[PDB]
Protein backbone atom coordinates (compact mmCIF):
# COMPACT_ATOMS: atom_id res chain seq x y z
CA UNK A 1 0.00 0.00 0.00
CA UNK A 2 1.05 3.58 -0.60
CA UNK A 3 1.15 6.38 -3.13
CA UNK A 4 3.71 4.49 -5.19
CA UNK A 5 2.13 1.05 -5.21
CA UNK A 6 -0.75 0.68 -7.65
CA UNK A 7 -4.08 -0.42 -6.24
CA UNK A 8 -5.50 -2.53 -9.07
CA UNK A 9 -4.74 -4.02 -12.46
CA UNK A 10 -6.62 -3.34 -15.67
CA UNK A 11 -9.00 -6.23 -16.36
CA UNK A 12 -10.93 -6.23 -19.58
CA UNK A 13 -11.70 -9.73 -20.80
CA UNK A 14 -14.49 -12.08 -21.79
CA UNK A 15 -14.19 -15.79 -21.08
CA UNK A 16 -16.67 -18.42 -22.24
CA UNK A 17 -16.40 -21.29 -19.75
CA UNK A 18 -19.27 -23.47 -21.00
CA UNK A 19 -22.72 -22.75 -19.68
CA UNK A 20 -21.60 -19.46 -18.12
CA UNK A 21 -19.78 -16.50 -19.66
CA UNK A 22 -17.92 -13.99 -17.51
CA UNK A 23 -17.72 -10.50 -18.95
CA UNK A 24 -15.34 -7.97 -17.50
CA UNK A 25 -14.93 -4.36 -18.53
CA UNK A 26 -12.73 -1.55 -17.24
CA UNK A 27 -12.97 2.17 -17.94
CA UNK A 28 -11.40 5.44 -16.86
CA UNK A 29 -13.68 8.09 -15.35
CA UNK A 30 -13.39 11.73 -14.32
CA UNK A 31 -15.58 13.34 -11.68
CA UNK A 32 -16.02 17.13 -11.51
CA UNK A 33 -17.60 19.05 -8.64
CA UNK A 34 -21.31 19.64 -9.12
CA UNK A 35 -23.25 22.59 -7.72
CA UNK A 36 -20.13 23.86 -5.93
CA UNK A 37 -20.68 21.20 -3.24
CA UNK A 38 -24.23 22.15 -2.23
CA UNK A 39 -27.73 20.80 -2.72
CA UNK A 40 -30.28 22.73 -4.75
CA UNK A 41 -33.94 22.17 -5.48
CA UNK A 42 -34.93 22.47 -9.13
CA UNK A 43 -38.34 23.04 -10.63
CA UNK A 44 -40.07 23.72 -13.92
CA UNK A 45 -39.21 27.16 -15.27
CA UNK A 46 -42.05 29.68 -14.81
CA UNK A 47 -44.70 27.61 -16.53
CA UNK A 48 -44.80 25.78 -19.84
CA UNK A 49 -47.39 23.01 -19.95
CA UNK A 50 -49.39 21.35 -17.22
CA UNK A 51 -47.69 18.09 -18.13
CA UNK A 52 -44.13 19.37 -17.88
CA UNK A 53 -44.07 20.72 -14.32
CA UNK A 54 -41.58 18.99 -12.07
CA UNK A 55 -40.09 19.47 -8.62
CA UNK A 56 -36.93 17.86 -7.31
CA UNK A 57 -33.47 18.24 -5.87
CA UNK A 58 -30.06 18.17 -7.55
CA UNK A 59 -27.31 16.76 -5.37
CA UNK A 60 -23.56 17.29 -5.73
CA UNK A 61 -23.09 13.53 -5.79
CA UNK A 62 -22.56 11.53 -8.95
CA UNK A 63 -23.06 7.90 -9.79
CA UNK A 64 -21.99 5.05 -12.06
CA UNK A 65 -24.44 3.44 -14.46
CA UNK A 66 -23.30 0.41 -16.45
CA UNK A 67 -26.94 -0.45 -17.13
CA UNK A 68 -26.46 -0.68 -20.93
CA UNK A 69 -25.32 -3.91 -22.57
CA UNK A 70 -22.59 -2.72 -24.90
CA UNK A 71 -20.63 -1.69 -21.84
CA UNK A 72 -20.05 -5.35 -21.11
CA UNK A 73 -20.20 -7.04 -24.53
CA UNK A 74 -17.99 -6.20 -27.44
CA UNK A 75 -19.87 -6.43 -30.74
CA UNK A 76 -18.12 -9.72 -31.42
CA UNK A 77 -18.87 -11.13 -27.96
CA UNK A 78 -22.42 -10.02 -28.60
CA UNK A 79 -22.45 -11.97 -31.86
CA UNK A 80 -21.35 -15.19 -30.18
CA UNK A 81 -23.93 -14.98 -27.42
CA UNK A 82 -26.67 -14.02 -29.82
CA UNK A 83 -26.13 -16.65 -32.50
CA UNK A 84 -25.38 -19.73 -30.43
CA UNK A 85 -27.77 -19.40 -27.49
CA UNK A 86 -31.49 -19.38 -26.78
CA UNK A 87 -31.40 -17.42 -23.55
CA UNK A 88 -29.19 -15.74 -21.00
CA UNK A 89 -29.62 -14.22 -17.57
CA UNK A 90 -27.07 -12.62 -15.24
CA UNK A 91 -25.87 -14.37 -12.10
CA UNK A 92 -23.47 -12.27 -10.06
CA UNK A 93 -21.42 -9.14 -10.54
CA UNK A 94 -18.47 -7.49 -8.83
CA UNK A 95 -17.56 -3.82 -8.96
CA UNK A 96 -14.20 -2.20 -8.35
CA UNK A 97 -12.89 1.37 -8.14
CA UNK A 98 -9.12 1.83 -8.21
CA UNK A 99 -6.16 4.13 -8.90
CA UNK A 100 -7.98 7.21 -7.70
CA UNK A 101 -6.11 10.47 -8.19
CA UNK A 102 -7.35 13.90 -7.18
CA UNK A 103 -6.23 16.97 -9.09
CA UNK A 104 -6.51 20.61 -8.06
CA UNK B 1 -5.88 -31.56 -54.11
CA UNK B 2 -9.67 -31.95 -54.13
CA UNK B 3 -9.85 -31.34 -50.41
CA UNK B 4 -9.96 -33.01 -47.05
CA UNK B 5 -7.64 -35.11 -44.97
CA UNK B 6 -4.86 -37.08 -46.57
CA UNK B 7 -4.55 -40.32 -44.62
CA UNK B 8 -2.00 -43.10 -44.86
CA UNK B 9 -4.48 -45.62 -43.44
CA UNK B 10 -7.92 -44.53 -44.59
CA UNK B 11 -11.13 -46.01 -43.25
CA UNK B 12 -11.04 -49.47 -44.80
CA UNK B 13 -13.33 -50.32 -47.67
CA UNK B 14 -16.44 -52.31 -46.85
CA UNK B 15 -17.38 -54.68 -49.66
CA UNK B 16 -20.65 -56.61 -49.71
CA UNK B 17 -22.15 -59.23 -52.02
CA UNK B 18 -25.13 -61.55 -52.25
CA UNK B 19 -24.08 -65.16 -52.04
CA UNK B 20 -25.14 -66.75 -55.33
CA UNK B 21 -27.88 -69.36 -55.13
CA UNK B 22 -28.04 -71.92 -57.96
CA UNK B 23 -31.34 -72.66 -59.67
CA UNK B 24 -32.61 -76.12 -60.58
CA UNK B 25 -29.48 -78.09 -61.52
CA UNK B 26 -30.14 -80.89 -63.96
CA UNK B 27 -30.18 -84.46 -62.71
CA UNK B 28 -27.37 -85.89 -64.83
CA UNK B 29 -23.92 -84.60 -63.98
CA UNK B 30 -22.19 -81.89 -66.00
CA UNK B 31 -18.81 -80.33 -65.31
CA UNK B 32 -19.56 -76.90 -66.77
CA UNK B 33 -20.29 -74.27 -64.14
CA UNK B 34 -23.76 -72.91 -63.44
CA UNK B 35 -24.98 -70.29 -65.88
CA UNK B 36 -28.34 -69.68 -64.19
CA UNK B 37 -29.11 -68.45 -60.68
CA UNK B 38 -32.04 -67.28 -58.64
CA UNK B 39 -32.57 -63.57 -59.23
CA UNK B 40 -32.41 -61.94 -55.82
CA UNK B 41 -31.29 -58.81 -54.03
CA UNK B 42 -30.84 -57.77 -50.43
CA UNK B 43 -31.49 -54.65 -48.40
CA UNK B 44 -31.15 -53.24 -44.91
CA UNK B 45 -29.91 -50.34 -42.86
CA UNK B 46 -26.35 -49.06 -42.52
CA UNK B 47 -25.11 -46.94 -39.62
CA UNK B 48 -21.96 -44.82 -39.78
CA UNK B 49 -20.78 -42.82 -36.78
CA UNK B 50 -17.75 -40.54 -36.72
CA UNK B 51 -16.31 -38.65 -33.76
CA UNK B 52 -14.90 -35.29 -34.77
CA UNK B 53 -12.46 -33.23 -32.71
CA UNK B 54 -12.69 -29.45 -32.89
CA UNK B 55 -10.42 -26.46 -32.38
CA UNK B 56 -12.34 -23.94 -30.32
CA UNK B 57 -12.35 -20.37 -31.64
CA UNK B 58 -10.49 -17.98 -29.36
CA UNK B 59 -10.02 -14.49 -30.72
CA UNK B 60 -10.08 -10.88 -29.64
CA UNK B 61 -11.40 -9.22 -32.81
CA UNK B 62 -13.59 -6.28 -31.85
CA UNK B 63 -16.02 -5.97 -34.73
CA UNK B 64 -18.42 -8.74 -35.77
CA UNK B 65 -17.40 -11.55 -38.09
CA UNK B 66 -18.93 -12.89 -41.26
CA UNK B 67 -21.29 -15.80 -40.73
CA UNK B 68 -23.15 -18.21 -42.97
CA UNK B 69 -26.74 -16.97 -43.07
CA UNK B 70 -29.71 -18.23 -45.05
CA UNK B 71 -31.34 -15.12 -46.53
CA UNK B 72 -34.65 -14.04 -44.97
CA UNK B 73 -36.41 -13.09 -48.21
CA UNK B 74 -39.59 -14.97 -49.09
CA UNK B 75 -39.20 -17.53 -51.87
CA UNK B 76 -41.10 -20.36 -53.56
CA UNK B 77 -38.92 -23.07 -52.00
CA UNK B 78 -36.91 -22.88 -48.80
CA UNK B 79 -33.25 -23.72 -49.27
CA UNK B 80 -31.99 -27.17 -48.26
CA UNK B 81 -35.52 -28.54 -48.09
CA UNK B 82 -37.76 -30.82 -50.11
CA UNK B 83 -39.86 -29.40 -52.91
CA UNK B 84 -43.52 -30.12 -53.54
CA UNK B 85 -42.67 -33.36 -55.35
CA UNK B 86 -40.34 -34.61 -52.63
CA UNK B 87 -37.01 -33.97 -54.32
CA UNK B 88 -34.36 -32.79 -51.87
CA UNK B 89 -32.07 -30.17 -53.37
CA UNK B 90 -28.96 -28.36 -52.18
CA UNK B 91 -29.16 -24.76 -53.44
CA UNK B 92 -25.51 -23.68 -53.35
CA UNK B 93 -22.09 -25.00 -52.32
CA UNK B 94 -21.04 -24.11 -48.80
CA UNK B 95 -17.36 -23.53 -48.22
CA UNK B 96 -15.98 -23.82 -44.72
CA UNK B 97 -14.01 -20.57 -44.43
CA UNK B 98 -15.83 -17.72 -42.67
CA UNK B 99 -14.24 -17.09 -39.29
CA UNK B 100 -11.16 -14.92 -39.59
CA UNK B 101 -7.79 -15.42 -37.94
CA UNK B 102 -5.01 -12.90 -38.37
CA UNK B 103 -2.19 -14.24 -40.49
Amino acid sequence: DGVGNSSGNWHCDSTWMGDRVITTSTRTWALPTYNNHLYKQISSQSGASNDNHYFGYSTPWGYFDFNRFHCHFSPRDWQRLINNNWGFRPKRLSFKLFNIQVKE
Amino acid sequence: LMGGFGLKHPPPQILIKNTPVPANPSTTFSAAKFASFITQYSTGQVSVEIEWELQKENSKRWNPEIQYTSNYNKSVNVDFTVDTNGVYSEPRPIGTRYLTRNL
